[PDB]
């Protein structure tokens, strides 16, 4: 009974209020995006931001007041009972008035050992999958870091003072090797660090450092 | 009237009163310079519809996820039973019933989580493959610029 009265309501209430809050802020963000479709956006950016912020403060204060009213009434009126009935309330026998045979008590025991088998197997899959995803994330982030580095090399300007042919042949040779290394990343299992890729880019950066030597 | 009905009715009154307390007139007051009252109203109407419908959908789901109806029906019952008495192995099996309910919930939750996981992976694959094709043609573009520096040297 007291699990039901003192604990069951709590996670329900928390969820309802929390999802309401989130939806209020998704609502406000949809409003702001809509304003950007109007002629009014360009003309009145500060009025729109400040008004929408005022409306948000109000909307939040309305949700806070009524959803607190909601919290109170479910804890105090729905998840409550008349305390004069305390002393007539069963010594816990909804279940007890109904016979349960020994056959069925061992069968429920089977249906628990069976679903604990399913869950152990599935939890192995989740482990395997969590680690796969941890890798692919690292690898994505690493590769974006590398893409940014060569993009930067692509936006460097020739700052007009005489390039040595040994350096330009060294850049061409490293670019060649970087194609091969970037190709090996895509065709094979992801590692903690694509070292050859990283180093040839580092050589490329050093090459370009030498060309723009102040 | 049942508890589960009392709750649902109150939760709807909460939402519906929330909405009544952010009505168009207060929205429009926040933007004094806007003359297309029509546009402001369409915007406000789309807010209220998103919020209301999304709220109702989420509240339906949490109510099922948390199994509240059975619970509140049991409470009504536990109070009916007490009235009846004021007028006029077992708890083993109930635990086992509760535990089996829980496992079966858990088995459904990890199929879902594991699906998310498999999907999130597939997106990580596709995003690194895209970053690599971008890498491969940036490399070709750097190749051209370096040949071009050599070609400039011949003049």
């Amino acid at each position: 009974l007291v699990e039901l009265l003192e604990f069951t309501p709590l996670s329900f209430i928390d969820d309802v209020i929390n999802i309401t809050n989130q939806l209020l802020y998704k609502g406000v963000n949809g409003v702001d995006k809509a304003f950007s479709q109007t002629r009014f956006a360009k003309k009145a950016p500060q009025e729109i931001e400040e008004g929408l912020h005022k409306f948000e403060v109000l909307f939040e204060s309305v949700v806070d007041r009524y959803y607190d009213g909601f919290e109170v009434y479910t804890l105090r009126n729905i998840f409550s009972y008349p305390p004069e009935l305390k002393g007539y309330m069963r010594t816990f026998g909804k279940d007890v008035d109904y016979s349960i045979t020994t056959e069925q008590d061992a069968a429920m025991d089977q249906a628990i050992q069976e679903a604990a088998e399913k869950l152990v197997v599935k939890m192995q899959l989740r482990r395997d999958l969590r680690m796969r995803l941890s890798r692919k994330r690292e690898k994505k982030t690493e590769i974006e870091k590398h893409l940014e580095r060569i993009s930067f090399l692509n936006k460097v300007p020739e700052n007009w003072q005489v390039t040595l042919p040994e350096t330009t042949d060294f850049l061409l040779d490293q670019l060649g090797n970087l194609q091969h290394a970037v190709k090996r990343v895509v065709e094979a299992s992801p590692t903690v660090h694509s070292r050859e890729v990283d180093e040839r880019i580092t050589y490329l950066e050093k090459g370009y450092e030498r060309l723009s030597n102040p | 009237t049942s508890r589960k009905e009392q709750l649902d009715a109150f939760l709807s009154r909460t939402l519906s009163e929330t909405i009544a307390h952010i009505p168009l007139e207060k929205f429009a007051q926040c933007f004094p310079s806007m003359k297309k009252g029509k546009v402001i109203a369409v915007i406000h109407q789309q807010l209220i519809e998103f919020f209301e419908k999304s709220c109702k959908q989420e509240y339906a789901n949490l109510i099922k996820e948390r199994d509240l109806n059975k619970k509140l029906d049991m409470l009504d019952e536990c109070i009916h039973d007490a009235e009846f008495r004021k007028l006029h192995k077992a708890h083993l099996y109930s635990h086992k019933r509760e535990l089996l309910d829980k496992l079966n919930q858990d088995l459904l939750d990890i199929d879902k989580e594991n699906e998310g996981l498999s999907t999130q992976i597939a997106a990580e694959e596709k995003a690194t493959e895209d970053c690599i094709s971008r890498m491969q043609s940036l490399i070709q573009k750097l190749e051209k610029t370096v040949y071009g520096m050599n070609e400039k040297n011949l003049a």
